[PDB]
Protein backbone atom coordinates (compact mmCIF):
# COMPACT_ATOMS: atom_id res chain seq x y z
CA UNK A 1 0.00 0.00 0.00
CA UNK A 2 3.46 2.08 -0.01
CA UNK A 3 3.08 3.11 -3.63
CA UNK A 4 -0.63 3.56 -3.39
CA UNK A 5 0.11 6.27 -0.73
CA UNK A 6 2.99 7.78 -2.37
CA UNK A 7 0.66 7.96 -5.26
CA UNK A 8 -2.27 9.86 -3.46
CA UNK A 9 1.03 12.36 -2.26
CA UNK A 10 2.33 12.80 -5.53
CA UNK A 11 -1.93 13.68 -7.06
CA UNK A 12 -2.71 16.13 -4.29
CA UNK A 13 1.18 18.01 -4.73
CA UNK A 14 0.51 18.10 -8.54
CA UNK A 15 -3.31 19.66 -7.82
CA UNK A 16 -1.66 22.37 -5.44
CA UNK A 17 1.50 22.89 -7.83
CA UNK A 18 -1.40 23.41 -10.90
CA UNK A 19 -3.66 25.78 -8.46
CA UNK A 20 -0.82 27.64 -7.62
CA UNK A 21 0.37 28.18 -11.25
CA UNK A 22 -3.36 29.42 -12.26
CA UNK A 23 -3.99 31.34 -9.56
CA UNK A 24 -0.74 33.37 -10.26
CA UNK A 25 -1.17 33.25 -13.98
CA UNK A 26 -2.21 37.14 -13.91
CA UNK A 27 -0.29 37.99 -10.66
CA UNK A 28 1.36 41.65 -10.82
CA UNK A 29 5.13 41.89 -11.03
CA UNK A 30 5.04 42.14 -7.53
CA UNK A 31 3.27 39.21 -6.45
CA UNK A 32 5.30 36.87 -9.19
CA UNK A 33 7.56 35.58 -6.77
CA UNK A 34 5.35 34.16 -4.74
CA UNK A 35 3.41 32.71 -6.70
CA UNK A 36 6.67 30.71 -8.56
CA UNK A 37 8.00 30.02 -5.07
CA UNK A 38 4.93 27.81 -4.17
CA UNK A 39 5.18 26.44 -7.76
CA UNK A 40 8.55 25.07 -7.17
CA UNK A 41 7.81 24.23 -3.53
CA UNK A 42 5.01 21.82 -4.28
CA UNK A 43 6.30 20.84 -7.65
CA UNK A 44 9.16 19.64 -6.46
CA UNK A 45 7.50 17.53 -3.86
CA UNK A 46 5.52 16.31 -6.64
CA UNK A 47 8.63 14.42 -8.53
CA UNK A 48 9.61 13.02 -5.28
CA UNK A 49 6.50 11.20 -4.55
CA UNK A 50 6.16 9.83 -8.19
CA UNK A 51 9.88 8.89 -8.04
CA UNK A 52 8.74 6.69 -4.86
CA UNK A 53 5.75 5.95 -6.28
CA UNK A 54 7.57 4.10 -9.17
CA UNK A 55 9.46 2.53 -6.45
CA UNK A 56 13.29 4.24 -6.87
CA UNK A 57 15.27 5.35 -3.91
CA UNK A 58 13.89 2.65 -1.48
CA UNK A 59 16.88 2.46 0.27
CA UNK A 60 16.59 -0.50 3.05
CA UNK A 61 19.31 0.24 5.81
CA UNK A 62 19.84 -1.99 8.55
CA UNK A 63 16.65 -3.78 9.12
CA UNK A 64 14.24 -0.78 7.99
CA UNK A 65 13.48 1.28 5.22
CA UNK A 66 14.27 4.81 4.70
CA UNK A 67 12.86 6.93 1.39
CA UNK A 68 15.70 8.95 0.27
CA UNK A 69 13.84 10.64 -2.02
CA UNK A 70 11.62 12.14 1.24
CA UNK A 71 14.68 13.77 2.16
CA UNK A 72 16.28 15.02 -1.13
CA UNK A 73 12.74 16.61 -1.30
CA UNK A 74 12.98 18.46 2.20
CA UNK A 75 16.49 19.57 1.73
CA UNK A 76 15.28 21.63 -1.66
CA UNK A 77 11.64 22.69 -0.99
CA UNK A 78 12.04 23.54 2.91
CA UNK A 79 14.27 26.15 2.34
CA UNK A 80 11.57 27.31 -0.38
CA UNK A 81 9.16 27.34 1.92
CA UNK A 82 11.25 29.63 4.53
CA UNK A 83 12.65 31.73 1.35
CA UNK A 84 8.87 32.62 0.74
CA UNK A 85 8.24 33.33 4.74
CA UNK A 86 11.03 35.53 4.42
CA UNK A 87 10.51 37.20 1.09
CA UNK A 88 6.96 38.35 3.19
CA UNK A 89 8.74 39.58 6.57
CA UNK A 90 11.43 41.18 4.10
CA UNK A 91 14.61 40.00 5.01
CA UNK A 92 17.92 41.29 3.27
CA UNK A 93 20.25 38.77 2.09
CA UNK A 94 22.08 38.40 5.37
CA UNK A 95 19.39 37.46 7.27
CA UNK A 96 17.68 34.78 4.66
CA UNK A 97 21.16 33.55 4.43
CA UNK A 98 20.77 32.80 7.96
CA UNK A 99 17.73 31.09 7.56
CA UNK A 100 18.69 28.98 5.09
CA UNK A 101 21.72 28.24 6.80
CA UNK A 102 19.83 26.46 9.64
CA UNK A 103 17.35 25.02 7.40
CA UNK A 104 19.83 23.15 5.40
CA UNK A 105 21.44 21.66 8.77
CA UNK A 106 18.15 20.59 10.22
CA UNK A 107 17.26 18.82 6.46
CA UNK A 108 20.69 17.57 6.30
CA UNK A 109 21.07 16.00 9.44
CA UNK A 110 18.15 14.12 9.27
CA UNK A 111 18.99 12.30 5.72
CA UNK A 112 22.51 11.48 7.34
CA UNK A 113 20.62 10.35 10.66
CA UNK A 114 18.32 8.28 8.27
CA UNK A 115 20.91 6.50 5.99
CA UNK A 116 23.47 5.72 9.64
CA UNK A 117 23.26 2.71 11.12
CA UNK A 118 23.88 2.84 14.97
CA UNK A 119 23.58 5.34 17.95
CA UNK A 120 25.10 8.03 15.94
CA UNK A 121 22.24 8.71 13.77
CA UNK A 122 20.78 10.04 17.20
CA UNK A 123 23.86 12.80 17.36
CA UNK A 124 22.92 13.73 13.71
CA UNK A 125 19.36 13.84 14.93
CA UNK A 126 20.67 16.42 17.81
CA UNK A 127 22.58 18.32 15.21
CA UNK A 128 19.24 18.20 13.10
CA UNK A 129 17.11 19.25 16.25
CA UNK A 130 18.98 22.08 17.57
CA UNK A 131 19.39 23.69 14.22
CA UNK A 132 15.46 23.85 14.35
CA UNK A 133 15.09 25.42 17.56
CA UNK A 134 17.48 28.29 15.83
CA UNK A 135 15.17 28.55 12.77
CA UNK A 136 12.03 28.61 15.02
CA UNK A 137 13.58 31.44 16.75
CA UNK A 138 14.25 33.98 13.83
CA UNK A 139 10.68 32.82 12.82
CA UNK A 140 9.37 33.92 16.06
CA UNK A 141 11.93 36.29 16.75
CA UNK A 142 14.09 38.39 14.26
CA UNK A 143 11.59 37.63 11.21
CA UNK A 144 8.57 38.59 13.32
CA UNK A 145 9.92 42.30 13.78
CA UNK A 146 10.75 42.28 10.24
CA UNK A 147 7.49 41.08 9.01
CA UNK A 148 5.95 44.00 11.78
CA UNK A 149 7.49 46.58 9.21
CA UNK A 150 5.11 45.53 6.43
CA UNK A 151 1.30 46.18 5.94
CA UNK A 152 -1.26 44.68 8.48
CA UNK A 153 -2.29 42.36 5.82
CA UNK A 154 1.07 40.99 5.54
CA UNK A 155 2.09 40.72 8.84
CA UNK A 156 -0.90 39.03 9.03
CA UNK A 157 -0.44 36.46 6.14
CA UNK A 158 3.41 35.45 7.59
CA UNK A 159 2.20 34.88 11.05
CA UNK A 160 -0.60 32.64 9.65
CA UNK A 161 1.81 31.06 7.79
CA UNK A 162 4.07 31.40 10.81
CA UNK A 163 2.38 29.29 12.57
CA UNK A 164 0.94 26.69 10.50
CA UNK A 165 4.90 26.16 9.85
CA UNK A 166 6.42 25.84 13.50
CA UNK A 167 3.63 23.86 15.02
CA UNK A 168 3.92 21.39 12.00
CA UNK A 169 7.75 21.29 11.09
CA UNK A 170 7.58 20.71 14.44
CA UNK A 171 5.94 17.36 14.35
CA UNK A 172 8.39 15.89 11.94
CA UNK A 173 11.12 15.01 14.33
CA UNK A 174 9.05 13.32 16.49
CA UNK A 175 7.95 11.06 13.48
CA UNK A 176 11.55 10.51 12.81
CA UNK A 177 12.51 9.59 16.05
CA UNK A 178 9.83 7.12 16.29
CA UNK A 179 9.09 6.03 12.96
CA UNK A 180 12.08 3.84 10.36
CA UNK A 181 14.97 6.31 11.29
CA UNK A 182 14.45 5.81 15.00
CA UNK A 183 13.27 3.40 17.14
CA UNK A 184 11.39 1.87 14.35
CA UNK A 185 8.14 1.95 16.78
CA UNK A 186 5.81 3.29 13.91
CA UNK A 187 6.16 0.86 10.56
CA UNK A 188 6.69 2.25 6.89
CA UNK A 189 3.12 2.62 6.06
CA UNK A 190 2.04 4.44 8.99
CA UNK A 191 5.02 6.52 8.94
CA UNK A 192 4.70 7.16 4.93
CA UNK A 193 0.93 7.87 5.32
CA UNK A 194 1.64 10.53 8.75
CA UNK A 195 4.28 12.44 5.83
CA UNK A 196 1.69 12.57 2.95
CA UNK A 197 -0.51 14.31 5.52
CA UNK A 198 2.18 16.55 6.92
CA UNK A 199 4.07 17.59 3.66
CA UNK A 200 0.25 18.18 1.86
CA UNK A 201 -0.54 20.59 4.50
CA UNK A 202 2.66 22.23 4.97
CA UNK A 203 2.58 22.69 1.21
CA UNK A 204 -0.29 22.67 -0.75
CA UNK A 205 -2.12 23.98 2.20
CA UNK A 206 0.38 26.37 3.06
CA UNK A 207 -0.11 28.05 -0.83
CA UNK A 208 -3.85 28.18 -0.39
CA UNK A 209 -3.61 29.96 2.61
CA UNK A 210 -1.36 32.49 1.12
CA UNK A 211 -3.71 32.35 -2.67
CA UNK A 212 -6.84 33.09 -0.10
CA UNK A 213 -5.25 36.24 1.29
CA UNK A 214 -4.10 37.37 -1.76
CA UNK A 215 -7.04 39.37 -3.01
CA UNK A 216 -7.07 41.45 0.42
CA UNK A 217 -3.79 42.10 0.09
CA UNK A 218 -4.18 43.90 -3.45
CA UNK A 219 -6.97 45.45 -1.88
CA UNK A 220 -4.42 47.62 0.59
CA UNK B 1 -15.86 16.31 9.07
CA UNK B 2 -12.48 16.50 7.69
CA UNK B 3 -10.23 15.36 10.60
CA UNK B 4 -12.94 13.34 11.30
CA UNK B 5 -12.78 11.77 8.09
CA UNK B 6 -9.41 11.11 7.70
CA UNK B 7 -8.98 9.84 11.14
CA UNK B 8 -11.36 7.13 9.97
CA UNK B 9 -9.19 6.70 6.66
CA UNK B 10 -5.83 6.10 8.65
CA UNK B 11 -7.92 3.75 11.28
CA UNK B 12 -8.56 2.02 8.23
CA UNK B 13 -4.91 2.14 6.59
CA UNK B 14 -3.95 1.02 10.44
CA UNK B 15 -6.37 -1.77 10.51
CA UNK B 16 -5.19 -3.26 7.40
CA UNK B 17 -1.86 -3.83 8.56
CA UNK B 18 -3.31 -5.35 11.82
CA UNK B 19 -5.58 -7.67 9.73
CA UNK B 20 -2.58 -8.47 7.47
CA UNK B 21 -0.42 -9.00 10.28
CA UNK B 22 -2.89 -11.39 11.96
CA UNK B 23 -3.05 -13.86 8.81
CA UNK B 24 0.35 -15.01 9.54
CA UNK B 25 0.08 -15.98 13.10
CA UNK B 26 2.83 -14.47 14.51
CA UNK B 27 1.95 -12.97 17.66
CA UNK B 28 4.77 -10.33 17.57
CA UNK B 29 4.34 -9.58 13.62
CA UNK B 30 0.37 -8.18 15.14
CA UNK B 31 1.44 -6.04 18.46
CA UNK B 32 4.52 -4.52 15.97
CA UNK B 33 1.23 -3.20 13.39
CA UNK B 34 -0.83 -2.32 16.44
CA UNK B 35 1.62 -0.21 18.35
CA UNK B 36 2.31 1.17 15.01
CA UNK B 37 -1.12 2.03 14.61
CA UNK B 38 -1.96 3.51 18.53
CA UNK B 39 1.18 5.82 17.87
CA UNK B 40 0.20 6.87 14.98
CA UNK B 41 -3.04 7.60 15.43
CA UNK B 42 -1.26 9.89 18.73
CA UNK B 43 0.53 11.35 16.48
CA UNK B 44 -2.56 11.91 14.08
CA UNK B 45 -4.36 13.25 16.90
CA UNK B 46 -1.31 16.01 17.27
CA UNK B 47 -1.44 16.90 13.45
CA UNK B 48 -4.68 17.59 13.85
CA UNK B 49 -4.81 19.49 16.87
CA UNK B 50 -1.87 22.06 15.42
CA UNK B 51 -3.56 22.06 12.05
CA UNK B 52 -6.90 23.60 13.60
CA UNK B 53 -4.82 25.84 16.10
CA UNK C 1 -3.69 19.68 26.76
CA UNK C 2 -6.83 17.85 28.05
CA UNK C 3 -7.79 15.89 25.07
CA UNK C 4 -3.77 15.18 24.51
CA UNK C 5 -3.16 13.80 27.88
CA UNK C 6 -5.99 11.70 27.54
CA UNK C 7 -5.91 10.60 24.41
CA UNK C 8 -2.42 9.84 25.59
CA UNK C 9 -3.90 8.16 28.93
CA UNK C 10 -6.24 6.04 26.48
CA UNK C 11 -3.30 4.81 24.31
CA UNK C 12 -1.34 3.69 26.70
CA UNK C 13 -4.78 1.49 28.31
CA UNK C 14 -4.67 0.23 25.17
CA UNK C 15 -1.37 0.04 24.64
CA UNK C 16 -1.67 -2.68 27.65
CA UNK C 17 -3.75 -4.43 26.44
CA UNK C 18 -2.36 -5.48 23.36
CA UNK C 19 1.20 -5.93 25.01
CA UNK C 20 -0.72 -8.39 27.56
CA UNK C 21 -2.23 -10.21 24.55
CA UNK C 22 1.08 -10.76 22.70
CA UNK C 23 2.52 -12.20 26.10
CA UNK C 24 -0.14 -15.07 25.77
CA UNK C 25 1.16 -15.61 22.03
CA UNK C 26 -1.89 -16.22 20.12
CA UNK C 27 -1.91 -13.90 17.03
CA UNK C 28 -6.11 -13.96 17.27
CA UNK C 29 -5.94 -12.07 21.13
CA UNK C 30 -3.45 -9.80 19.53
CA UNK C 31 -5.26 -8.52 16.68
CA UNK C 32 -8.87 -8.18 18.94
CA UNK C 33 -7.11 -5.91 21.68
CA UNK C 34 -5.60 -3.88 18.63
CA UNK C 35 -9.12 -3.43 17.12
CA UNK C 36 -10.44 -2.49 19.64
CA UNK C 37 -7.37 -0.25 20.67
CA UNK C 38 -8.19 1.66 17.08
CA UNK C 39 -11.62 1.43 17.44
CA UNK C 40 -11.44 3.16 20.97
CA UNK C 41 -9.16 5.76 19.20
CA UNK C 42 -11.14 6.79 17.06
CA UNK C 43 -14.18 6.95 19.45
CA UNK C 44 -12.41 9.17 21.94
CA UNK C 45 -11.98 11.67 19.03
CA UNK C 46 -15.68 11.67 18.71
CA UNK C 47 -15.85 12.39 21.87
CA UNK C 48 -13.49 15.31 22.09
CA UNK C 49 -14.53 16.61 19.33
CA UNK C 50 -18.17 16.65 20.57
CA UNK C 51 -16.79 17.91 23.92
CA UNK C 52 -14.99 20.81 22.14
CA UNK C 53 -18.24 21.90 19.95
CA UNK D 1 -7.32 -2.82 35.57
CA UNK D 2 -11.64 -2.79 35.33
CA UNK D 3 -11.86 -2.41 38.72
CA UNK D 4 -9.20 0.59 38.60
CA UNK D 5 -11.20 2.50 36.00
CA UNK D 6 -14.37 2.29 38.19
CA UNK D 7 -12.40 3.27 41.17
CA UNK D 8 -11.50 6.20 39.04
CA UNK D 9 -14.90 6.66 37.96
CA UNK D 10 -16.01 6.63 41.39
CA UNK D 11 -13.59 9.15 42.62
CA UNK D 12 -14.53 11.00 39.66
CA UNK D 13 -18.39 11.45 40.90
CA UNK D 14 -17.80 11.77 44.19
CA UNK D 15 -15.82 14.91 43.67
CA UNK D 16 -18.54 15.88 41.62
CA UNK D 17 -20.57 15.35 44.32
CA UNK D 18 -18.94 16.99 46.71
CA UNK D 19 -18.71 19.96 44.93
CA UNK D 20 -22.34 20.52 43.91
CA UNK D 21 -23.31 19.77 47.58
CA UNK D 22 -20.93 22.34 48.72
CA UNK D 23 -22.08 25.08 45.75
CA UNK D 24 -25.21 24.67 47.24
CA UNK D 25 -24.90 25.23 50.53
CA UNK D 26 -26.00 28.45 50.84
CA UNK D 27 -28.24 28.59 47.38
CA UNK D 28 -31.81 30.48 47.86
CA UNK D 29 -35.07 28.96 47.43
CA UNK D 30 -34.96 29.11 43.55
CA UNK D 31 -31.93 27.38 42.75
CA UNK D 32 -31.90 25.01 45.48
CA UNK D 33 -33.61 22.05 43.13
CA UNK D 34 -31.05 22.50 40.69
CA UNK D 35 -28.09 21.71 42.95
CA UNK D 36 -29.71 19.10 44.97
CA UNK D 37 -30.50 17.10 41.40
CA UNK D 38 -27.08 17.41 40.45
CA UNK D 39 -25.65 16.08 43.92
CA UNK D 40 -28.62 13.27 43.15
CA UNK D 41 -27.25 12.74 39.21
CA UNK D 42 -23.63 12.08 40.22
CA UNK D 43 -24.00 10.77 43.75
CA UNK D 44 -26.27 7.40 42.32
CA UNK D 45 -23.49 7.37 39.57
CA UNK D 46 -20.74 7.19 42.48
CA UNK D 47 -22.64 4.19 43.92
CA UNK D 48 -22.85 2.23 41.00
CA UNK D 49 -18.94 2.95 40.22
CA UNK D 50 -18.20 2.11 43.57
CA UNK D 51 -20.80 -1.36 43.36
CA UNK D 52 -18.80 -2.68 40.41
CA UNK D 53 -15.24 -1.58 41.61
CA UNK D 54 -16.08 -4.01 44.04
CA UNK D 55 -16.72 -6.74 41.34
CA UNK D 56 -20.83 -6.92 41.81
CA UNK D 57 -23.17 -6.64 39.20
CA UNK D 58 -20.38 -8.22 36.85
CA UNK D 59 -22.92 -10.45 33.97
CA UNK D 60 -21.09 -12.88 31.81
CA UNK D 61 -23.72 -13.12 29.40
CA UNK D 62 -23.19 -15.44 25.93
CA UNK D 63 -19.18 -15.16 26.42
CA UNK D 64 -19.29 -11.28 26.63
CA UNK D 65 -19.39 -9.25 29.71
CA UNK D 66 -22.35 -6.65 30.63
CA UNK D 67 -22.01 -4.25 33.96
CA UNK D 68 -26.07 -4.44 35.28
CA UNK D 69 -24.88 -1.58 37.47
CA UNK D 70 -24.09 0.53 34.51
CA UNK D 71 -27.73 0.36 32.94
CA UNK D 72 -29.41 1.02 36.55
CA UNK D 73 -27.22 4.27 37.23
CA UNK D 74 -28.72 5.31 33.68
CA UNK D 75 -32.20 4.07 34.11
CA UNK D 76 -32.09 6.45 37.36
CA UNK D 77 -29.62 9.39 36.88
CA UNK D 78 -30.46 10.06 33.03
CA UNK D 79 -34.03 10.69 33.72
CA UNK D 80 -32.70 13.56 36.65
CA UNK D 81 -30.37 15.33 34.13
CA UNK D 82 -33.70 15.16 31.71
CA UNK D 83 -35.54 16.71 34.68
CA UNK D 84 -33.07 19.40 35.16
CA UNK D 85 -32.96 20.33 31.29
CA UNK D 86 -36.79 20.71 32.19
CA UNK D 87 -36.44 23.01 34.86
CA UNK D 88 -34.54 25.02 33.15
CA UNK D 89 -36.71 24.82 30.39
CA UNK D 90 -39.73 25.93 32.16
CA UNK D 91 -41.99 22.46 31.74
CA UNK D 92 -44.80 21.71 33.39
CA UNK D 93 -46.54 18.08 34.47
CA UNK D 94 -47.41 17.04 31.10
CA UNK D 95 -44.17 17.95 29.26
CA UNK D 96 -41.99 16.82 32.18
CA UNK D 97 -44.27 13.35 31.78
CA UNK D 98 -43.41 13.01 28.05
CA UNK D 99 -39.34 13.50 27.73
CA UNK D 100 -39.59 11.34 31.39
CA UNK D 101 -41.42 8.51 29.26
CA UNK D 102 -39.17 8.79 26.26
CA UNK D 103 -35.88 8.78 28.36
CA UNK D 104 -36.30 5.95 30.00
CA UNK D 105 -37.44 3.65 26.92
CA UNK D 106 -34.19 4.44 25.90
CA UNK D 107 -32.40 3.01 28.79
CA UNK D 108 -34.94 0.15 29.63
CA UNK D 109 -33.89 -0.64 26.35
CA UNK D 110 -30.30 -0.75 26.41
CA UNK D 111 -30.44 -2.53 29.46
CA UNK D 112 -32.90 -5.33 28.47
CA UNK D 113 -30.67 -5.71 25.16
CA UNK D 114 -27.64 -6.32 27.14
CA UNK D 115 -29.03 -8.64 28.54
CA UNK D 116 -30.34 -10.84 25.48
CA UNK D 117 -28.26 -13.18 23.68
CA UNK D 118 -28.94 -12.98 20.02
CA UNK D 119 -30.26 -11.08 17.59
CA UNK D 120 -33.30 -10.03 19.50
CA UNK D 121 -31.44 -7.67 21.47
CA UNK D 122 -30.76 -5.23 18.08
CA UNK D 123 -34.85 -5.33 18.26
CA UNK D 124 -34.34 -3.80 21.56
CA UNK D 125 -31.73 -1.53 20.79
CA UNK D 126 -33.82 -0.39 17.79
CA UNK D 127 -36.55 0.37 20.34
CA UNK D 128 -34.27 2.57 22.29
CA UNK D 129 -32.62 4.06 19.42
CA UNK D 130 -36.18 5.19 18.31
CA UNK D 131 -37.14 6.62 21.48
CA UNK D 132 -34.25 8.35 21.56
CA UNK D 133 -34.89 10.25 18.69
CA UNK D 134 -37.94 11.04 19.82
CA UNK D 135 -35.92 12.52 22.80
CA UNK D 136 -33.77 14.64 21.24
CA UNK D 137 -36.85 16.05 19.27
CA UNK D 138 -38.41 17.23 22.37
CA UNK D 139 -34.75 18.69 23.84
CA UNK D 140 -34.19 20.96 20.71
CA UNK D 141 -37.95 21.49 19.52
CA UNK D 142 -40.53 22.05 22.03
CA UNK D 143 -38.24 22.21 25.02
CA UNK D 144 -36.08 24.90 23.56
CA UNK D 145 -38.81 26.54 22.40
CA UNK D 146 -40.34 26.71 26.08
CA UNK D 147 -36.67 27.67 27.56
CA UNK D 148 -37.09 30.77 25.28
CA UNK D 149 -39.74 32.56 27.51
CA UNK D 150 -37.05 32.20 30.47
CA UNK D 151 -34.60 34.98 30.81
CA UNK D 152 -31.50 35.42 28.35
CA UNK D 153 -29.44 33.65 30.68
CA UNK D 154 -31.42 30.67 31.27
CA UNK D 155 -32.15 30.19 27.43
CA UNK D 156 -28.37 30.60 27.31
CA UNK D 157 -27.57 27.90 30.10
CA UNK D 158 -30.40 25.45 28.52
CA UNK D 159 -28.61 25.70 25.11
CA UNK D 160 -25.30 25.02 26.35
CA UNK D 161 -26.25 22.17 28.40
CA UNK D 162 -28.43 20.79 26.05
CA UNK D 163 -26.19 20.75 23.37
CA UNK D 164 -23.48 18.66 25.43
CA UNK D 165 -26.14 16.49 26.42
CA UNK D 166 -27.92 15.68 22.74
CA UNK D 167 -24.04 15.49 21.26
CA UNK D 168 -22.17 13.02 23.80
CA UNK D 169 -25.60 10.83 24.75
CA UNK D 170 -25.94 10.38 20.61
CA UNK D 171 -22.42 8.35 21.68
CA UNK D 172 -23.84 5.61 23.93
CA UNK D 173 -25.43 3.80 21.58
CA UNK D 174 -22.14 3.40 18.87
CA UNK D 175 -20.08 2.32 22.16
CA UNK D 176 -23.38 -0.16 22.91
CA UNK D 177 -23.26 -1.71 19.23
CA UNK D 178 -19.48 -1.72 18.74
CA UNK D 179 -19.03 -2.87 22.37
CA UNK D 180 -19.86 -6.34 24.50
CA UNK D 181 -23.44 -5.77 24.43
CA UNK D 182 -23.54 -5.55 20.17
CA UNK D 183 -20.47 -7.10 18.12
CA UNK D 184 -17.88 -6.90 20.90
CA UNK D 185 -15.25 -4.95 19.04
CA UNK D 186 -14.17 -3.63 21.93
CA UNK D 187 -12.82 -5.06 24.81
CA UNK D 188 -14.27 -4.59 28.05
CA UNK D 189 -11.26 -2.55 29.03
CA UNK D 190 -11.72 0.11 25.92
CA UNK D 191 -15.73 -0.08 26.90
CA UNK D 192 -15.24 0.91 30.33
CA UNK D 193 -12.59 3.28 29.85
CA UNK D 194 -15.14 5.45 27.62
CA UNK D 195 -18.16 5.08 29.12
CA UNK D 196 -16.31 6.73 32.33
CA UNK D 197 -15.44 9.49 30.50
CA UNK D 198 -18.43 9.61 28.61
CA UNK D 199 -20.01 9.46 31.90
CA UNK D 200 -18.21 12.12 34.13
CA UNK D 201 -18.65 14.58 31.47
CA UNK D 202 -22.26 14.13 31.16
CA UNK D 203 -22.88 14.39 34.63
CA UNK D 204 -19.74 16.25 36.18
CA UNK D 205 -19.00 18.54 33.47
CA UNK D 206 -22.95 18.75 33.05
CA UNK D 207 -22.61 19.88 36.64
CA UNK D 208 -19.66 22.43 36.40
CA UNK D 209 -20.86 23.90 33.72
CA UNK D 210 -24.11 24.95 35.60
CA UNK D 211 -22.38 25.59 38.73
CA UNK D 212 -20.19 28.54 36.03
CA UNK D 213 -23.32 30.17 35.45
CA UNK D 214 -25.21 30.10 38.75
CA UNK D 215 -23.84 33.85 39.33
CA UNK D 216 -24.83 35.23 35.89
CA UNK D 217 -28.43 34.11 36.58
CA UNK D 218 -28.35 35.56 39.99
CA UNK D 219 -26.92 38.98 38.86
CA UNK D 220 -30.06 38.94 36.35
C1 LIG E 1 7.64 19.89 2.72
C2 LIG E 1 8.08 19.12 3.88
C3 LIG E 1 8.35 19.74 5.06
C4 LIG E 1 7.75 21.04 5.50
C5 LIG E 1 9.31 19.00 5.91
C6 LIG E 1 9.70 19.50 7.14
C7 LIG E 1 10.68 18.65 7.85
C8 LIG E 1 11.17 19.02 9.08
C9 LIG E 1 10.80 20.27 9.83
C10 LIG E 1 12.12 18.08 9.61
C11 LIG E 1 12.81 18.17 10.80
C12 LIG E 1 13.78 17.26 11.42
C13 LIG E 1 14.29 17.71 12.64
C14 LIG E 1 13.98 18.95 13.42
C15 LIG E 1 15.41 16.92 13.36
C16 LIG E 1 16.15 15.95 12.47
C17 LIG E 1 15.25 15.11 11.62
C18 LIG E 1 14.23 15.90 10.78
C19 LIG E 1 14.89 16.16 9.37
C20 LIG E 1 13.05 14.84 10.62
C1 LIG F 1 -24.96 9.47 33.07
C2 LIG F 1 -24.92 8.62 31.88
C3 LIG F 1 -25.49 9.03 30.72
C4 LIG F 1 -25.72 10.45 30.33
C5 LIG F 1 -25.90 7.91 29.84
C6 LIG F 1 -26.51 8.15 28.62
C7 LIG F 1 -26.86 6.93 27.87
C8 LIG F 1 -27.49 7.01 26.65
C9 LIG F 1 -27.88 8.28 25.95
C10 LIG F 1 -27.77 5.71 26.07
C11 LIG F 1 -28.40 5.46 24.89
C12 LIG F 1 -28.71 4.18 24.22
C13 LIG F 1 -29.39 4.31 23.01
C14 LIG F 1 -29.83 5.54 22.28
C15 LIG F 1 -29.90 3.07 22.26
C16 LIG F 1 -29.97 1.81 23.11
C17 LIG F 1 -28.74 1.59 23.93
C18 LIG F 1 -28.32 2.77 24.82
C19 LIG F 1 -29.00 2.58 26.22
C20 LIG F 1 -26.75 2.54 24.95
C1 LIG G 1 -0.61 33.57 -3.53
C2 LIG G 1 0.46 34.28 -2.81
C3 LIG G 1 0.25 35.75 -2.92
C4 LIG G 1 1.35 36.44 -2.15
C5 LIG G 1 1.22 37.93 -2.23
C6 LIG G 1 2.32 38.58 -1.47
C7 LIG G 1 2.20 40.06 -1.55
C8 LIG G 1 3.33 40.69 -0.79
O1 LIG G 1 3.30 42.05 -1.16
C9 LIG G 1 4.28 42.41 -2.13
O2 LIG G 1 5.64 42.18 -1.60
C10 LIG G 1 6.71 42.52 -2.53
C11 LIG G 1 8.06 42.20 -1.85
O3 LIG G 1 9.18 42.54 -2.66
C12 LIG G 1 6.58 44.06 -2.89
O4 LIG G 1 7.60 44.44 -3.82
C13 LIG G 1 5.19 44.32 -3.51
O5 LIG G 1 5.04 45.68 -3.85
C14 LIG G 1 4.12 43.91 -2.47
O6 LIG G 1 2.81 44.12 -2.98
C1 LIG H 1 -25.60 25.21 39.87
C2 LIG H 1 -26.90 25.22 39.16
C3 LIG H 1 -27.53 26.56 39.33
C4 LIG H 1 -28.84 26.55 38.57
C5 LIG H 1 -29.55 27.87 38.70
C6 LIG H 1 -30.84 27.82 37.95
C7 LIG H 1 -31.56 29.12 38.09
C8 LIG H 1 -32.85 29.04 37.34
O1 LIG H 1 -33.58 30.18 37.75
C9 LIG H 1 -34.59 29.90 38.72
O2 LIG H 1 -35.60 28.97 38.18
C10 LIG H 1 -36.67 28.63 39.10
C11 LIG H 1 -37.62 27.64 38.40
O3 LIG H 1 -38.74 27.28 39.21
C12 LIG H 1 -37.41 29.97 39.52
O4 LIG H 1 -38.46 29.69 40.45
C13 LIG H 1 -36.39 30.93 40.16
O5 LIG H 1 -37.01 32.14 40.54
C14 LIG H 1 -35.28 31.23 39.12
O6 LIG H 1 -34.30 32.11 39.65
Amino acid sequence: GLTTLFWLGAIGMLVGTLAFAWAGRDAGSGERRYYVTLVGISGIAAVAYVVMALGVGWVPVAERTVFAPRYIDWILTTPLIVYFLGLLAGLDSREFGIVITLNTVVMLAGFAGAMVPGIERYALFGMGAVAFLGLVYYLVGPMTESASQRSSGIKSLYVRLRNLTVILWAIYPFIWLLGPPGVALLTPTVDVALIVYLDLVTKVGFGFIALDAAATLRAE
Amino acid sequence: IFVGALTVLFGAIAYGEVTAAAATGDAAAVQEAAVSAILGLIILLGINLGLVA
